[PDB]
């Protein structure tokens, strides 16, 4: 909806840094 | 009896510490790629540098006015320095006595002077004294070598040795690595020695007068202390390490210069300008490295690793599993 | 990015690199400079 | 040698430097990162003593108290040269650094100069007496309104004497100008004072007029931002 | 009251005090007291 559009678009190199020390996100 | 390498179903139930696994999806381990090959890169330097003359030497000097020698620029070699006599001592803080032929230092220092017999254990980190705090001082965070072995069949004669001279009196503690060459009286009293003996005037120096005849804790020792500085620079100075080409898009362990590691090294893009050698990263750690063979240089990226998932139902159902790789794309595993 | 910080600690260790620690020390030696850094980065794990 | 007493007493000038001393302090490469040191450095709006040449003969002896930033305001190339040193004399060790007509040679050992030592195109190249055996020598390629203006900083610590350089084409003026590594020395000195060399040539007759300024440095700390490149830009 | 009594436990050291301890013995050892009482301090901030 435009609601939760604009709500989606209000809300927001280092992966890779962190990932090589081992430290990953999971998905839902 | 369960064998933990032999399929997924067997790494679960080693993981679960069972032998019946109920319904569900276990994280079991990680997958990395292991190294194939090996190189080594150390500078073409091949010239040796002074050593012999250090300790094959005529005359030492004096503790007040101790001898300093700078190293660099050469290839050091530290197997000659075993058979200096039947005897020695040789403590290294900081490195172990038998590591230092595949280390690569920036500058070298040595210092040479002679002491009485029982002062040796006065050249040492944090410990006072007689000459540890008027003649020869060193700081507490040390990192080098010192050797030390007896001089009485060279040194001490029956007509008598008056030329070494240590210093007694003096108003405060010596920096470490700090010279005095001064001869101006002392002032214990409070009136002016105008420049003569005297009560209260004494002069900072005193002999030793080696003979043959003292006892064993009594003649004179040489004693030579070598200072490293283990840092990023050019390495001018470092030993006996036989080269080897360097491979490229492949995991291999390296070793270059001294910094050893495993991963894989790619033509690089950064832009590095004459006096920068190495780079960093965000949490401080290598990341491009320059070869001292060629003036390049070279990224390095650790080489492919992910995690494993095992996917079963009950083992009371069937012995099936079902494999997922985290966060890959499985046209590249 | 504190926890990826933390890395750079020596901990009371002579280096905060465990290779070169390795490469300069003696096996009878080197154990509690690794036994200093594999605790304290036991503990900041920990923490987090 | 010749003593004169026609000199004029006239204190040095006063100005402030803004943004200026920054220079990179270790040999590692950075991108786009913001981090932090401490060492020394010349603190951020800072009076610093500014000599004008043009007549007027302004070489006084200053101290080196813990590092040295010498810019030159200049056309036509007036300044030349450095002298190091202790008590100025044979008794002591001294450096000395001089800019040849396409070289430039740095030595240090005892030499023996005037009261108020000199420089006499370039024919004539007499500025030290006597010269004893010397134990650092050093040749190299030469370093190169007022339209040149060139920063340098000397520092002297663990037995080491660094010489950092830039050079810039336009009352000093803003902005940013980080200062790239040069020479490094291994020299081992005692080192606590100073003085410049100017060149000067007979010859209506127009003299080129140059300006330059001396501060001192302190121990501080900085947090120093590093772009994609290695380049400090703040 | 708990975080300030803990200020005066050895941790396994020659004294809590730490100026006799620096006064008493040499560095080398000096460093292993000071790190014990450094560990134990930051770990009783960690717990309150
Ligand atoms: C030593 O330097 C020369 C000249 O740059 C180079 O060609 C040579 O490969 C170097 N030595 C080694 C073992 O690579
Ligand atoms: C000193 O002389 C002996 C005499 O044979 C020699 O073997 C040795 O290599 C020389 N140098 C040193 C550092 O001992
Ligand atoms: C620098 O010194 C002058 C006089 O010596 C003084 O007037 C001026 O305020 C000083 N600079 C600063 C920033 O205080
Ligand atoms: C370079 O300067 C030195 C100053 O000591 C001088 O002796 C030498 O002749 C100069 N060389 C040239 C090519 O001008
Ligand atoms: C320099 O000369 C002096 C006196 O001739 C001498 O004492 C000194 O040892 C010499 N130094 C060198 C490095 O030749
Ligand atoms: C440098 O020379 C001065 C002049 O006498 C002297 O006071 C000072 O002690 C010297 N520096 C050192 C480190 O001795
Ligand atoms: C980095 O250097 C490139 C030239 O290769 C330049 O185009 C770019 O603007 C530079 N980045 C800066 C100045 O931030």
């Amino acid at each position: 909806s435009f609601i939760e559009d604009l709500l989606f678009n209000k809300v927001t190199d280092l992966i890779c840094a962190q990932k090589f020390k081992g430290l990953t996100v999971l998905p839902p | 009896a369960v064998d933990c390498a032999l399929d997924p179903l067997s790494e679960t139930k080693c993981t679960l510490k069972s032998f019946t696994v109920e319904k569900g999806i276990y994280q079991t381990s990680n997958f990395r790629v292991q190294p194939t090959e090996s190189i080594v890169r150390f500078p073409n330097i091949t010239n040796l540098c002074p050593f012999d003359e250090v300790f094959n030497a005529t005359r030492f000097a004096s503790v007040y006015a101790w001898n300093r020698k700078r190293i660099s620029n050469c290839v050091a070699d530290y197997s000659v320095l075993y058979n200096l006599a039947p005897f020695f001592t040789f403590k290294c803080y900081g490195v172990s006595p038998t590591k230092l032929n595949d280390l690569c230092f920036t500058n070298v220092y040595a210092d040479s002077f002679v002491i009485r017999g029982d002062e040796v254990r006065q050249i040492a980190p944090g410990q006072t004294g007689n000459i540890a705090d008027y003649n020869y001082k060193l700081p507490d965070d040390f990192t080098g070598c010192v050797i030390a072995w007896n001089s009485n069949k060279l040194d001490s004669k029956v007509s008598g040795n008056y030329n070494y001279l240590y210093r007694l009196f003096r108003k405060s503690n010596l920096k470490p690595f700090e010279r005095d060459i001064s001869t101006e009286i002392y002032q214990a009293g409070n009136k002016p020695c105008n420049g003569v003996a005297g009560f209260n005037c004494y002069f900072p120096l005193r002999s030793y007068s080696f003979r043959p005849t003292y006892g064993v804790g009594h003649q004179p020792y040489r004693v030579v202390v070598l200072s490293f500085e283990l840092l990023h620079a050019p390495a001018t100075v470092c030993g006996p390490k036989k080269s080897t080409n360097l491979v490229k898009n492949k995991c291999v362990n390296f070793n270059f210069n001294g910094l050893k590691g495993t991963g894989v090294l790619t033509e690089s893009n950064k832009k590095f300008l004459p006096f920068q050698q190495f780079g960093r990263d965000i949490a401080d750690t290598t990341d491009a490295v320059r070869d001292p063979q060629t003036l390049e240089i070279l990224d390095i990226t650790p080489c492919s690793f992910g995690g494993v998932s095992v996917i079963t139902p009950g083992t009371n159902t069937s012995n099936q599993v079902a494999v997922l790789y985290q966060g890959v794309n499985c046209t590249e595993v | 990015n504190t926890l990826v910080k933390q890395l750079s600690s020596k901990f009371g260790a002579i280096s905060s690199v465990l290779n070169d620690i390795f490469s300069r020390l003696d096996p009878p030696e080197a154990e509690v400079q690794i036994d200093r850094l594999i605790t304290g980065r036991l503990q900041s794990l920990q923490t987090y | 040698c010749v003593n004169l007493t026609t000199r004029t007493q006239l204190p040095p000038a006063y100005t402030n430097s803004f943004t200026r001393g920054v220079y990179y302090p270790d040999k590692v490469f950075r991108s786009s990162v913001l981090h932090s040191t401490q060492d020394l450095f010349l603190p951020f709006f800072s009076n610093v003593t500014w000599f004008h040449v043009i007549k007027r003969f302004d070489n006084p002896v200053l101290p080196f108290n813990d590092g040295v930033y010498f810019a030159s305001i200049e056309k036509s190339n007036i300044i030349r040269g450095w002298i190091f040193g202790t008590t100025l004399d044979s008794k002591t060790q001294s450096l000395l650094i001089v800019n040849n007509a396409t070289n430039v040679v740095i030595k240090v050992c005892e030499f023996q100069f005037c009261n108020d030592p000199f420089l006499d195109m370039e024919s004539e190249f007499r500025v030290y007496s006597s010269a004893n055996n010397c134990t650092f020598e050093y040749v190299s390629q030469p370093f190169l309104n007022f339209k040149n203006l060139r920063e340098f900083v000397f520092k002297n610590i663990d037995g080491y004497f660094k010489i950092y350089s830039k050079h810039t084409p336009i009352d000093l003026p803003q902005g940013f100008s980080a200062l790239e590594p040069l020479v490094d020395l291994p020299i081992g000195i005692n080192i606590t004072r100073f003085q410049t060399l100017l060149a000067l040539h007979r010859s209506g007759w127009t003299a080129g007029a140059a300006a330059y300024y001396v501060g001192y440095l302190q121990p501080r700390t900085f947090l120093l931002k590093y772009n994609e490149n290695g380049t400090i830009t703040d």
